C-alpha cells in the first residue's frame, strides 16, 4: 500500500528528536523561590539544569474537580499559540493553597480538599491526589521536553515539498501516569479498536487532520479529525486527560501495580492541559463538557435516513430517487446532491444544464416534506469569473504564503485557494455567503456538507497545506491545522442560523474537526470501503468519538468504495439504522444502490430496518437532549454502562444507546447466530423482537435470519416510539407515541421524553418544548413533569402502552388531570407476560397515571 | 326502543364495538376497523377522486402533510390544504 506519502514519526522530525528522549532523570527543576499564589493559580519558574532556560508552570485547580497545567516561556522571543474558540467559557477557578512544604517539594490543597498537588522542585514533577490516594502524576518519566524559540530541525523537506520552517525547532511534549489504569480510549480519529493499544513496539498514535486515500484497517495513521482527548478506566475510577494544541500530535501509550503511561509531542503551541478527575466516567463527561461544550441538539429531520451518492446526476434523477423511496414504501428524510451538482466545483453554484431550476427541486422536496443537502468544500477555484473567489481574492481573505501570496494548491476544480477560516473576518463572510440572497438556488430545506476540510490539498505535502503557509495574525499554519476544518464547520452552522433570522437549527456534516466540533453538527468516518471489517470497525471508531464528546457520528452504509454484495448491504443498513449519523453514500464509480433495486428479500430486510429506526425516532430525540444538555453520549461502549465488569472493558462488537438498549448486529456473512454479552448483576434483559426475557450476566447464543437486528431493552427502562411509520420524520412529528416498559426484577421502571418543533431553537429562546418523566412502580405507571419550565402547544397523545414482564391485571384504570376516572382494555399474552394496554389517548403534555388492578 | 350492533372485522379475527370504527386506534389485524384515519400499519385509505381514476392509498399517507390524492381528500386534519387537481 502507498503510505510512503505519510511521515512515519521518524520521518517528523519534531518527533524523532522528542521520541528519542527516553525515560529517565527529567533536566527541568521548579525554582521555589519564584513561587506566587494568585487570584486564579499558581506560577513558578521552571529550568532546564543544563540550557538554562527558563519556563513558567502556571497550574490552576478549577471548579467541578480538575485541574489545568500551562506551560510556557518566561522570556520567549515571540508569542507561542495557544488554542482559541475550542474552549466555550473561561473555566471556573477553584483557590489553591499551600498546606505543606519542605525543601524539595510544595503541597497545594484545592479549595478546602480534598483534592491535592504535590509539586517537587527537583526533579520537576506533579502528583494528584485525592485525600491521600495518588490519581496522576505529570513528569514521572522525565519525559517533559520544552524546545525554546532560537535565534531537519529548521528547513526540512519531505517528499518534493520543503518546510522553510522559519522559527525552528519549537516542539512541546509532556508524560503522564496513571496508576491503576489499564485501559485507555480515546483521541480520534483512527481505524483502530475502541481500547487503545501500547505503542512500545511500534508508531504512536498521530493526531493530524489529513486525508488518507483507501485507508486501511488496525493502524494508528492519523485520519480527517483529531480529539486530543484520552479517557481511562479502571474498575475503580475515571479518568481524562485534555491536551489544549492544534498543531500535528504524537500520542505514545506503554504500560507498566498496574500503571498506564501517556505521552504527547506537539509542533508548536504551548503546553496546556486538562485533568480531569472523575471519579465516575459520567463526571469525565461533565468535566469535559463544561470545557468544550456539548453535542448541538439536531433537527429531527437529521436522526431520520440520508440517501447519498457521487452523484445524483440531475434534478429529474433526484426527483426519481424521492419517487422511489414512496413508491417502495421506504421512509427518507434527505437526498444529498455530492459535488457533481455544481458548476464545475465552484461552490454555491450551481450545474447549469443538470439543476437549472433548484429552486423548483427544493420545492417538489419540500412538497413531499423532504430536505436535501448540498456539498460546499472550502477550497475555492482560482478563477476571475468566479464572484466568490473574486471577493475573497480582494479582501484578502485567503491564506498567505510568506512572499505574500494568496497559497495556490490543487483540488476538485483545479487550481484553488483556500480561504483563511483563522480569520473571524472570513468566518464572518463565509456565514453571510448562505443568506438566501447571497446563495441563489438554495432554501429553508437545504442543508449543508463541508468536505476536504482538513484542508485537503492534492499536490501537498501528505495531501495537505504547507506547514509555512501564513494565517491571520501571522501564525503559521503548523500552529493551527488541527482547527481549520473546525473553523469551517462553524461558519457553515452560523450561517444556517444567521440566514433563517436566528430562528433554525443549522445541520452540517463535516469530515475534518477538532475537540469543541460536536457544538457544530455531525461528522462521519470518511472514505470506507464496502468490506465486511469496514462495517465491523464502525462501532470502535464511533465509541471513540462518542466518548470524547462526538455523538453525531456514523460511517458511510454499504461503504464508499467499491460495490457491496446484497447481504453486505442489508447488515450495513441494520447497523446503519441503530447508528447516530445514518446516511448511505457511495463512490462516483460504484453500481446504483438505491434500496428499492435489491431482491425482495433484501429489499423487506433493509425496509424493516428503516421502519425500526424512525419509530425509534422520539427516543433517539431525548437522547440527543440528553447530550445537549449534560455532555453525556448517546452511543455508548458496554463499559460506561457497566464499569464494573472487566469482561467489558473492550467490547466493540456492542454498544448501548443511552442506558436502554443493547444492539449487537450481525456483522458476518453467511452468520447462523450471535454472542451476545448481556451484563449486570441481577439485570434482566428483553429480546424487541420475540419479548423473551433473559437474566444478566450471560453470553447467550442468539440465531440469526437475514432479517436480524439483535436488540435487547434493560429491564427498568420505558422507551418512547412512533409506531406509525411515515415516508419522514416531518410527516409523524405530530403523531401519538407508544411507551414500551421494560419491568425491572423489583417491577419498576423510568424514562424520559423530549419533545418540541422538530426544528427551532425556540425550546431553547421560549422554552416551549416538553421534558416528561415516565415511571412505573407497584402497579402505577405514573406521567409526571421532568423541566417544569417546558410547555408545548402539541397534538401528540399517548396511543398504547406495551409492558414487557407483567403479569394479567384484573383492571386498569387511568387518572388525568382533568377527566374523570376512565377504564383501558388490555391484551395480555400469559407465554411472555407481555401486556398491551389500549389507547390511554391522553395528551403527553398532560400528567396522568395508570393503575393496573 | 332499540339498540344498534358491533362492528366485524373483515379477516375474522375479531369483532369490536361500533364506536372502535375510525377511532383512530387500530383494532383490527388487517386494518379494517381504519379506513379514514392513518392508525393502522395494513390499512388503505380510498380517494373516491371524481374527474379522475379512484385510487387507494396506504393508510399511512392520511394526514402526513403531503397531497397523495388530486381530490384532497386524504389530507382533512393536517394543516396542508390540498387543491382538487383531478384534471
Ligand atoms: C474516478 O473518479 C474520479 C476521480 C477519482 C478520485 C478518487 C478520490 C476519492 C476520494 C474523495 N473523498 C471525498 C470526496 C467525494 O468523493 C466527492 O465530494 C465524496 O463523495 C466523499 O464522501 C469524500 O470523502
Ligand atoms: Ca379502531
Ligand atoms: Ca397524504
Amino acid at each position: 500500500v502507498d503510505r510512503s506519502n505519510f511521515k512515519t514519526c521518524d520521518e517528523s522530525s519534531f518527533c524523532k528528536r522528542q521520541r528519542s528522549i527516553r525515560p529517565g532523570l527529567s533536566p527541568y527543576r521548579a525554582l521555589l523561590d519564584t513561587l506566587q499564589l494568585g487570584p486564579d493559580a499558581l506560577t513558578v519558574h521552571l529550568i532546564h539544569e543544563v540550557t538554562k532556560v527558563l519556563l513558567v508552570l502556571e497550574l490552576q485547580g478549577l471548579q467541578k474537580d480538575m485541574t489545568r497545567i500551562r506551560i510556557d516561556e518566561l522570556e520567549p522571543r515571540r508569542p507561542r499559540y495557544r488554542v482559541p474558540d475550542v474552549l466555550v467559557a473561561d473555566p471556573p477557578t477553584a483557590r489553591l493553597s499551600v498546606s505543606g512544604r519542605d525543601d524539595n517539594s510544595v503541597e497545594l490543597t484545592v479549595a478546602e480538599g480534598p483534592y491535592k498537588i504535590i509539586l517537587t522542585a527537583q526533579p520537576f514533577r506533579l502528583d494528584l491526589l485525592e485525600d491521600r490516594s495518588l490519581l496522576l502524576s505529570v513528569n514521572a518519566r522525565g519525559l517533559m521536553a520544552f524546545e525554546h524559540q532560537r535565534a531537519g530541525a529548521w528547513e526540512e523537506t519531505f517528499k518534493t515539498h520543503s518546510d522553510s520552517k522559519p522559527y525552528g525547532p519549537t516542539s512541546v511534549g509532556l508524560d503522564f501516569s496513571l496508576p491503576g489504569m489499564e485501559h485507555v480510549y480515546g483521541i480520534p480519529e483512527h481505524a483502530d479498536s475502541l481500547r487503545l493499544k501500547v505503542t512500545e513496539g511500534g508508531e504512536p498514535y498521530r493526531l493530524y487532520n489529513l486525508d488518507v486515500f483507501q485507508y486501511e484497517l488496525n493502524n494508528p495513521m492519523a485520519l480527517y479529525g483529531s480529539v486530543p482527548v484520552l479517557l481511562a478506566h479502571s474498575f475503580h475510577r475515571d479518568l481524562g486527560i485534555f491536551w489544549l494544541n492544534a498543531a500535528e500530535t504524537w500520542v505514545d501509550i506503554s504500560s507498566n501495580t498496574p500503571q498506564t503511561d501517556i505521552r504527547w509531542m506537539s509542533e508548536s503551541g504551548i503546553i496546556d492541559v486538562f485533568l480531569m478527575l472523575g471519579p465516575s466516567v459520567f463526571d469525565v463527561f461533565r468535566q469535559y463538557a463544561s470545557l468544550t461544550g456539548t453535542q448541538a441538539l439536531p433537527p429531527l429531520f437529521s436522526l431520520g435516513y440520508h440517501q447519498s451518492r457521487w452523484n445524483y446526476r440531475d434534478e429529474a434523477d433526484v426527483l426519481e430517487v424521492d419517487q422511489g423511496f414512496d413508491d417502495h414504501n421506504m421512509p427518507c428524510d434527505v437526498i444529498w446532491l455530492d459535488i457533481e451538482h455544481a458548476d464545475g466545483k465552484r461552490y454555491f453554484t450551481w450545474d447549469p444544464t443538470r439543476f437549472p431550476q433548484p429552486l423548483n427541486m427544493l420545492e417538489h422536496l419540500a412538497s413531499k416534506r423532504r430536505k436535501l443537502v448540498a456539498i460546499v468544500d472550502p477550497h475555492i477555484k482560482v478563477d476571475s469569473g468566479y464572484r466568490v473567489h473574486e471577493e475573497l481574492r480582494n479582501h484578502g481573505l485567503y491564506v498567505k504564503t510568506r512572499d505574500g501570496s494568496d497559497y495556490e494548491g490543487w483540488c476538485w476544480p483545479g487550481s484553488a485557494s483556500y480561504p483563511d477560516f483563522t480569520n473571524p473576518r472570513m468566518r464572518a463572510w463565509w456565514s453571510n455567503m448562505f443568506s438566501f440572497d447571497n446563495y441563489e438556488g438554495s432554501a429553508p430545506n437545504l442543508y449543508v456538507w463541508n468536505d476536504m476540510n482538513e484542508p485537503s490539498v492534492f499536490n501537498g505535502p501528505e495531501v495537505t497545506m504547507l506547514k509555512d503557509a501564513v494565517h491571520y495574525g501571522g501564525w503559521e499554519h503548523r500552529d493551527i491545522h488541527n482547527i481549520y476544518g473546525l473553523y469551517v464547520h462553524m461558519a457553515t452552522a452560523d450561517g444556517l442560523i444567521q440566514r433563517s433570522g436566528g430562528i433554525e437549527r443549522p445541520f452540517v456534516l463535516s469530515r475534518a474537526f477538532f475537540s469543541g466540533s460536536q457544538r457544530f453538527g455531525a461528522v462521519w468516518t470518511g472514505d470506507n470501503t464496502a468490506e465486511w471489517d469496514h462495517l465491523k470497525i464502525s462501532i470502535p471508531m464511533c465509541l471513540s468519538l462518542a466518548l470524547v464528546g462526538l455523538s453525531f457520528c456514523g460511517a458511510d452504509v454499504g461503504g464508499f468504495f467499491k460495490n457491496p454484495e446484497p447481504e453486505l448491504l442489508v447488515r450495513w443498513y441494520q447497523m446503519g439504522a441503530y447508528q447516530p449519523f445514518f446516511r448511505a453514500h457511495a463512490h462516483l464509480d460504484t453500481g446504483r444502490r438505491e434500496p428499492w433495486l435489491l431482491a425482495s428479500q433484501y429489499q423487506d430486510a433493509i425496509r424493516d430496518a428503516l421502519f425500526q429506526r424512525y419509530s425509534l425516532l422520539p427516543f433517539w430525540y431525548t437522547l440527543f437532549y440528553q447530550a445537549h444538555k449534560e455532555g453525556f453520549p448517546v452511543m455508548r461502549p458496554l463499559w460506561v454502562q457497566y464499569p464494573e465488569d472487566m469482561s467489558t472493558f473492550s467490547i466493540e462488537d456492542q454498544f448501548m444507546l443511552g442506558d436502554a438498549l443493547l444492539i449487537h448486529p450481525v456483522s458476518d456473512a453467511g452468520a447462523h447466530g450471535v454472542q451476545v454479552y448481556l451484563p449486570g448483576q441481577e439485570e434482566v434483559w428483553y429480546d424487541i423482537q420475540s419479548y423473551q426475557k433473559h437474566h444478566g450476566p450471560q453470553t447467550l447464543y442468539l440465531p440469526v435470519t437475514l432479517s436480524s437486528i439483535p436488540v435487547f431493552q434493560r429491564g427498568g427502562t420505558i422507551v418512547p416510539r412512533w409506531m406509525r411509520v411515515r415516508r419522514s420524520s416531518d410527516c409523524m412529528k405530530d403523531d401519538p407515541i407508544t411507551l414500551f416498559v421494560a419491568l425491572s426484577p423489583q417491577g419498576t421502571a423510568q424514562g424520559e421524553l423530549f419533545l418540541d418543533d422538530g426544528h427551532t431553537f425556540n425550546y431553547q429562546t421560549r422554552h416551549e418544548f416538553l421534558l416528561r418523566r415516565f415511571s412505573f412502580s407497584g402497579s402505577t405507571l405514573v406521567s409526571s413533569s421532568a423541566d417544569p419550565k417546558g410547555h408545548l402547544e402539541t397534538p401528540i397523545w399517548i396511543e398504547r402502552v406495551v409492558i414487557m414482564g407483567a403479569g394479567k391485571p384484573a383492571a386498569v384504570v387511568l387518572q388525568t388531570k382533568g377527566s374523570p376516572e376512565s377504564r383501558l382494555s388490555f391484551q395480555h399474552d400469559p407465554e411472555t407476560s407481555v401486556l398491551i394496554l389500549r389507547k390511554p389517548g391522553v395528551s403527553v403534555a398532560s400528567d396522568w397515571s395508570i393503575h393496573l388492578r | 326502543y332499540e339498540e344498534s350492533k358491533p362492528f366485524t372485522c373483515l379477516d375474522g379475527t375479531a369483532t369490536i364495538p361500533f364506536d372502535q370504527v375510525n377511532d383512530d386506534y387500530c383494532d383490527c389485524k388487517d386494518g379494517s376497523d381504519e379506513p379514514g384515519t392513518a392508525a393502522c400499519p395494513n390499512g388503505s385509505f380510498h380517494c373516491t377522486n371524481t374527474g379522475y381514476k379512484p385510487l387507494y392509498i396506504l393508510s399511512s399517507r392520511v394526514n402526513d402533510g403531503v397531497c397523495d390524492c388530486c381530490d384532497g381528500t386524504d389530507e382533512y386534519n393536517s394543516g396542508t390544504v390540498c387543491e382538487n387537481t383531478c384534471r
